């Protein structure tokens, strides 16, 4: 997150890092006990990639980090139907064990197709991972967070060469330099409703990150909610 | 009362139904209060909210 803010610990409990080949390359966000909605262009592979929940500072230990093994990842099916246009970017990831909820481990929660467009067209989210603090620059070490307006969808559309199809959307500043980065894909972009959380995007990609006229560009969620629950059911 | 306007009154979800309109409802973890529009957690840690104290000092 580029121009962001530490965030506090428990302050956004839904928020999981995803360490592999590379740590902490990508974030997700609890969907419930035994599943992370993530980006499937996060997880094209899936060597051994561990999420750790609970998590606020990368390089120390808090006692409140949880760790899982992947055991089943489920890229949306229409995921890589087109060559990389990151179309339909969501991916889920079962873990081998269920997390133990508490304050520092929370779900997001996830509304019905309608309303989570309603919620995204509030127009104002929030975003979190510990991804590029610069672009092209070092990753975060504290948890970073960062309020993005909505951007409408004729601007987005000319701020870019590439296709932006209607399953994104765009947020940001018209002036840069605040903006979610590489590293922070797959994380939560959400919106909160009278002081519950509702997940209203995923974190997917971008142009340089933070330079003035580009912007965040992340899956709608609200396209994939139907999708998310069917996949997630526990028993 | 309808959807339109501040949403029913409801804490969460809406939905119009004859005339005399509004039932709110809640996601999973959350139950309707018998006060009929606003949203109680159910369970220990329910979706969506932060349980840290947040005001430390
Ligand atoms: C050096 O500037 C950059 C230039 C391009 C990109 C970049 C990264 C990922 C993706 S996915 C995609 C697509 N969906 N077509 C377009 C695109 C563009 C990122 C940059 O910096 C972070
Ligand atoms: C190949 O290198 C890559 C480099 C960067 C990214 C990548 C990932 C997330 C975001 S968010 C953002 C923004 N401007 N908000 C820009 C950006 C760029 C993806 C890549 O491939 C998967
Ligand atoms: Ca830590």
């Amino acid at each position: 997150v580029v121009g962001g803010e530490d965030a506090k610990p428990g302050q956004f409990p839904w928020q999981v890092v995803l360490n592999g080949k590379v740590d902490a390359f990508c974030g997700g966000s609890i969907v419930n006990e035994k599943w992370i909605v993530t980006a499937a262009h996060c997880v094209e592979t899936g060597v051994k990639i561990t999420v750790v929940a609970g998590e606020h500072n990368i390089e120390e230990t808090e006692h409140t980090e949880q760790k899982r093994n992947v055991i089943r990842i489920i890229p949306h099916h229409n995921y890589n139907a087109a060559i990389n246009k990151y179309n339909h970017d969501i991916a889920l990831l079962e873990l081998d064990e269920p997390l133990v909820l508490n304050s520092y481990v929370t779900p997001i929660c996830i509304a019905d197709k309608e309303y989570t467009n309603i919620f995204l067209k509030f127009g104002s989210g929030y975003v979190s991972g510990w991804g590029r603090v610069f672009h092209k620059g070092r990753s975060a070490l504290v948890l970073q967070y960062l309020r993005v307006p909505l951007v409408d969808r004729a601007t987005c559309l000319r701020s870019t060469k590439f296709t932006i199809y209607n399953n994104m959307f765009c947020a940001g500043f018209h002036e840069g330099g605040r903006d979610s980065c590489q590293g922070d894909s797959g994380g939560p972009h959400v919106t909160e409703v009278e002081g519950t959380s509702f997940l209203t995007g995923i974190i997917s990609w971008g142009e340089e990150c933070a330079m003035k006229g580009k912007y965040g560009i992340y899956t709608k969620v609200s396209r994939y909610v139907n999708w998310i629950k069917e996949k997630t059911k526990l028993t | 009362m309808t959807c339109n306007i501040k949403n029913g009154r409801c804490e969460q979800f809406c939905k119009n139904s004859a005339d005399n309109k509004v039932v709110c409802s809640c996601t999973e973890g959350y139950r309707l209060a018998e006060n009929q529009k606003s949203c109680e957690p159910a369970v220990p840690f329910p979706c969506g909210r932060v349980s840290v104290s947040q005001t430390s000092k």
